[PDB]
């Protein structure tokens, strides 16, 4: 049978992505919108 | 009237135990027979904080001693002050712990926790008002580590609305004292993060710097280290025992110092510390305290906190100090280190000022900080874990106690979450207004 | 209140028992007749001797120890010997004919006959204890009883006591010396058995110690009697905690959690420092750090395989006498710093540390002199795969011819079992080799900018 190690260090290679866990701040999402447009025109406006 | 239970567990835990019980007893003029002899009426005044009365001017501490072997506790019972303790409160096995935290949490500490809770029921019901438990253990150890985790897992639900104050010596930043340090510590925090209200991180390697640098000792013992953390413990609990100008107890300290329910990992520091010579070659004042209290090399965690930001600080002074000279040095720090605090918590300092100094000192301060820098420890602990666990090495001694090979990964997943919580708050920004696009318009030509 | 059982098996084992217990009496201030020097009470309390001796009579201290060889000579020389009043005669157990360097006699056709007699006296010494810690077992690999009756005993001990630790303490066969031809067959036939039953084994080697005796100790003409007295100074320092209080303490159930990353790799090597004449200690000071570096020098190792030839996995330091814990932390950190003192590329926390307050005493008039501080060390390392490869090659060369086989198979042992023992050691060669891999899990290796 040509023989191999009785131990087997490879087993945790079954573990899943990841890598790591979270982050999640406690109540708000400030600047995730990455600074695109949020308004239209601009300068002098209307009148009737 | 207001009361504390003390617990000591594991070798380190019963050495800082035997030295805290020298420190606090001598600070009360409790004799080594257990006789009260205090040289102030103010020592007898709050003696019920740490002791219970017995027959004929005798007292016993509300201290409970745990081990899985007789061997450390025999040296308590024979060593100095050994006779203050109730021998019922000596709760020890004949089994060993093997540096195996599972051997404590699941099996041979599990064969004795009911005999510990026995002494918690006897002693905690001496208390008019229990405020909290004070527990000196290991974290990287197998004994203290493995005993506090299951113990809190029961004290945290008998007594859910008391406080839970932990002093834990941690794995070293450059060496090992024990091989399995990364495993015991990762698995202990997975229990304790959920269930403790306070954990000091205490580092020998930080202490050994102090012994070289501030105390200037040639052969520093453990006894020398143990007098500094027991002076810490006595110090932080000074306003619990004596009058002051700015009182605080464990509940007042935790609400100012724990801003989110997992961020209760603290470094201490202590002032003054000099050598037996160098004392004579500086002054001693409120600013001379503060000069050493903030100073990163003197922290008893070797994190060099100038890597990170303080959320919260506590300063617990002893001896006659003048309020404006304290208040303004706490702020001088804050302005002149303004880059080293969190954004969204201003007025960062809880200041407490008490009348009665230490024995053999005129003034001192105890420093307690909370900085996201504390990630330095737990990061090495995680990296030294997966290094071991990627191959499932040492596991067979833990499954030999029933521990599931999955809870090693539940702890790793918890360690990823917890460590990432320091990073999500480190230099985290505040809620304010954004950018606005604007430019001139034609009126004239 | 907690206790240890010692067992001496084969002529090595017995002769170390006749060296170690001698030291253990001096280390406790006990006399060669198991008395204290006096009747009248002096001091108060321990009496820290409970873990080693059962107290009887008028305060006669009986060592917790069973002795076995299948020749009576070696135990008759204790029964008539200097320590004839220290040991108990039921615990001095003899055979009728030695296993004669044949494992199959040792393990089966002779050794079968007194196994229950030995185990019953072991029962009787366990029922004497207040809290059994486990077994420390002494042999060689060369012996037919040192192999055959050790392996048989550890099979039986696991029936009677299950998980209770069993630690081996063994004359590992030399790289170029042997005292016997068939040593490589007794050497495997025990190991094939005890890997699936003992919890650690701590090796030490004749030829290695001979080299140290000459080079370091300045002993031109060393005996076995020096050898076993240097070996007793090893196990005195592996059991200092179980005998004295100390700054750091290390129980018998610690060392396996520390030293054994997988149950197949349970074979550290034991080293001790300093080892010199008095005449050389007058040109030295022998600091903590000095003596701790001396425990790593290849010329000082007491198994002769060179520790440059592989990678550390596990270490335990065991100090005595004038040592403080900072000095040690700095001795360890600067050895850790040396990546020449190389560790397996997965190990982070390589060291465990013990510190006893009490110095080693020596025997009077003899070759071993006093120091102010001393260190033993226990270390598991990939470099010993060259000596396991020596035990491969030595087996393979004679077994290809079936040389000496008829002695073992004439005790009814089978050619099938003989081949499985060699196959288990071909697996062991791949066990050492895999822990030697730098945790490779793809098709190459990687690095940062610089090491
Ligand atoms: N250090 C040391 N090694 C010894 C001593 N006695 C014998 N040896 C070693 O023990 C091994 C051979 O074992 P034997 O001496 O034949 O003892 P045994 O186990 O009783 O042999 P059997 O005749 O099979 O019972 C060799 O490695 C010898 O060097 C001793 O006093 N000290
Ligand atoms: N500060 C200090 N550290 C100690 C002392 N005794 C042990 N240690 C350290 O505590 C850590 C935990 O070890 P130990 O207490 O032996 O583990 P346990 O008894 O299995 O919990 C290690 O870093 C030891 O070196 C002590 O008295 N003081
Ligand atoms: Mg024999």
């Amino acid at each position: 049978d040509r023989v191999q190690s009785k131990i087997g260090s490879l087993d945790n290679i079954t573990h899943v992505p990841g890598g790591g866990n979270k982050k999640i701040e406690t109540h708000k999402l400030t600047f995730r919108e990455n600074a695109k447009a949020k308004t239209d025109h601009g300068a002098e406006i209307v009148y009737k | 009237m207001r009361e504390i239970v003390h617990i000591q567990a594991g070798q380190c835990g019963n050495q800082i135990g035997a030295k805290f019980w020298e420190v606090i007893s001598d600070e009360h003029g409790i004799d080594p027979t257990g006789s009260y002899h205090g040289d102030s009426d103010l020592q007898l005044e709050r003696i019920n904080v740490y002791y219970n009365e017995a027959a004929g001017n005798k007292y016993v501490p509300r201290a409970i001693l745990v081990d899985l072997e007789p061997g450390t506790m025999d040296s308590v019972r024979s060593g100095p002050f050994g006779q203050i303790f109730r021998p019922d409160n000596f709760v020890f096995g004949q089994s060993g712990a093997g540096n195996n935290w599972a051997k404590g949490h699941y099996t041979e500490g599990a064969e004795l926790v009911d005999s510990v809770l026995d002494v918690v029921r006897k002693e905690s019901e001496s208390c008019d008002c229990l405020q909290g438990f004070q527990l000196t253990h290991s974290l990287g150890g197998g004994t203290g580590s493995g005993m506090g985790t299951l113990l809190i897992s029961k004290i945290r639900e008998e007594y859910p609305d008391r406080i839970m104050n932990t002093f834990s010596v941690v794995p070293s930043p450059k060496v090992s004292d024990t091989v399995v340090e990364p495993y015991n510590a990762t698995l202990s925090v997975h229990q304790l993060v959920e269930n403790t209200d306070e954990t000091y991180c205490i580092d020998n390697e930080a202490l050994y710097d102090i012994c070289f640098r501030t105390l200037k000792l040639t052969t520093p013992t453990y006894g020398d280290l143990n007098h500094l953390v027991s002076a810490t413990m006595s110090g932080v609990t000074t306003c619990l025992r004596f009058p002051g100008q700015l009182n605080a107890d464990l509940r007042k300290l935790a609400v100012n110092m724990v801003p989110f329910p997992r961020l209760h990992f603290f470094m201490p520091g202590f002032a003054p510390l000099t050598s037996r010579g160098s004392q004579q070659y500086r002054a001693l004042t409120v600013p001379e305290l503060t000069q050493q209290m903030f100073d990163a090399k003197n922290m008893m965690a070797a994190c060099d906190p100038r890597h990170g930001r303080y959320l919260t600080v506590a300063a617990v002074f002893r001896g006659r100090m003048s309020m404006k000279e304290v208040d303004e040095q706490m702020l001088n720090v804050q302005n002149k280190n303004s880059s080293y605090f969190v954004e969204w918590i201003p007025n960062n300092v809880k200041t407490a000022v008490c009348d009665i100094p230490p024995r053999g000192l005129k003034m001192s301060a105890t420093f307690i900080g909370n900085s996201t820098a504390i990630q330095e420890l737990f990061k090495r602990i995680s990296e030294q874990f997966t290094a071991m666990f990627r191959r499932k090495a040492f596991l067979h001694w833990y499954t030999g106690e029933g521990m599931d090979e999955m809870e090693f990964t539940e702890a790793e997943s918890n360690m990823n979450d917890l460590v990432s919580e320091y990073q999500q708050y480190q230099d985290a920004t505040a809620d304010e207004q954004g950018e606005f696009e604007e430019e001139g318009e034609e009126d004239e030509a | 209140m907690r206790e240890c059982i010692s067992i001496h098996v084969g002529q090595a084992g017995v002769q170390i028992g006749n060296a170690c217990w001698e030291l253990y009496c001096l280390e406790h201030g006990i006399q060669p007749d198991g008395q204290m020097p006096s009747d009248k009470t002096i001091g108060g309390g321990d009496d820290s001797f409970n873990t080693f001796f059962s107290e009887t009579g008028a305060g006669k201290h009986v060592p917790r120890a069973v002795f076995v060889d299948l020749e009576p000579t070696v135990i008759d020389e204790v029964r008539t010997g200097t320590y004839r009043q220290l040991f108990h005669p039921e615990q001095l157990i003899t055979g009728k004919e030695d296993a004669a360097n044949n494992y199959a006699r040792g393990h089966y056709t002779i050794g079968k006959e007194i196994i229950d007699l030995v185990l019953d006296r072991i029962r009787k010494l366990a029922d004497q204890c207040t809290g059994l810690q486990g077994f420390l077992v002494f042999h060689s690999f060369g012996g037919g009883t040192g192999s055959g009756f050790t392996s048989l005993l550890m099979e039986r001990l696991s029936v009677d006591y299950g998980k209770k630790s069993k630690l081996e303490f063994s004359i590992y066969p030399a790289p170029q010396v042997s005292t016997a031809v068939v040593e490589p067959y007794n050497s495997i036939l025990t190991t094939h058995t005890t890997l699936e039953h003992s919890d650690c084994a701590f090796m030490v080697d004749n030829e290695a110690i001979y080299d140290i005796c000459r080079r370091n100790l300045d002993i031109e003409r060393p005996t076995y009697t020096n050898l076993n007295r240097l070996i007793s100074q090893i196990v005195s320092s592996i059991t200092a905690s179980l005998r004295f209080d100390g700054a750091l303490n290390v129980d018998l159930t610690e060392f396996q959690t520390n030293l054994v990353p997988y149950p197949r790799i349970h074979f550290p090597l034991a080293t001790y420092a300093p080892v010199i004449s008095a005449e050389k200690a007058y040109h030295e000071q022998l600091s903590v750090a000095e003596i701790t570096n001396a425990c790593f020098e290849p010329a000082n190792q007491m198994v002769k395989c060179d520790p440059r030839h592989g990678k550390y996995m596990a270490c335990c330091l065991l100090y005595r006498g004038d040592v403080v814990p900072k000095d040690v932390n700095a001795a360890i950190a600067t050895i850790k710093t040396k990546r020449s003192i190389q560790f397996v590329d997965w190990c982070p926390t390589g060291f465990k540390v013990g510190i006893n307050y009490q110095p080693p005493t020596v025997v009077p008039g003899g070759d071993l002199a006093k120091v102010q501080r001393a260190v033993c060390m226990l270390s598991n390392t990939t470099a010993i795969a060259e000596a396991w490869a020596r035990l491969d090659h030595k087996f393979d060369l004679m077994y290809a011819k079936r040389a000496f086989v008829h002695w073992y198979v004439g005790e009814g042992m089978e050619e099938g079992e003989f081949s499985e023992a060699r196959e288990d050691m071909a697996a062991l060669e791949k066990d050492y080799e895999e822990v030697g891999v730098d945790s490779v899990e793809g098709e190459g290796e990687e690095e940062g900018e610089e090491y």
